[PDB]
């Protein structure tokens, strides 16, 4: 087990930069680009938009794959 | 007639909606659960009119909807679909209005 223990912490720690996950950075970047969206006002507005969008995917397919409601647990972390 | 009967009036082309929506998108902020997509969708619904309006008038209703989405955040609560020439401005100081 030590063995086992040592191994899962160095390959987080071997990552010299690191970022959460769980959903941190697909509803981050959701939220963000769902705002550098409006700074451009012409047909990439949607694109950009509908981009953010796709990113939701993830946090939603882990709610579902965990069997709790992804309406309450992405909705929380768009609030968050 | 209606310039007789109802004396309190809002802008058309619109810009009712737009004002709408715009508050809708900004209230669903501090909503979470389903509640939260719901209101959306009922900001975005909204956006059939102005939308419609552009699109059977052959105007760009991409262009003029993200005109009308950027301009009203301004504070300009009265911006609309002009129908004179393709482009947005105030439909109150133009008399275009509706009933409230």
């Amino acid at each position: 087990s030590l063995h086992d223990s040592l191994s899962v912490v160095k390959r987080t720690l071997e990552s010299g930069n690191v970022v959460p996950g769980g959903g941190c950075v697909e509803a981050a970047l959701n939220i963000y680009l769902d705002n550098f969206a409006t700074t451009v006002g012409s047909r990439e507005q949607l694109a950009i938009a509908e981009f953010a969008a796709a990113l939701l995917i993830i946090p939603k397919t882990l709610a579902v794959n965990a069997a709790k409601d992804s309406s309450e647990l992405v909705a929380k972390l768009r609030s968050y | 007639k209606r310039a007789l009967q109802n004396k309190l009036i809002v802008a058309g082309g619109g810009a009712t909606e737009m004002e709408v929506s715009k508050c809708l998108r900004d209230y669903s902020k501090t909503i979470a659960g389903k509640q939260q997509m719901i209101i959306n969708a009922f900001a975005k619904a909204l956006e059939v009119i102005p939308r419609q309006l552009c699109e059977n008038a052959g105007f760009d209703a991409i262009e003029i909807l993200n005109k009308l989405r950027l301009a009203h955040s301004k504070g300009e609560k009265w911006y609309g679909v002009v129908f004179e020439t393709e482009n947005i401005g105030d439909n109150f100081a133009k008399f275009v209005w509706e009933p409230a």
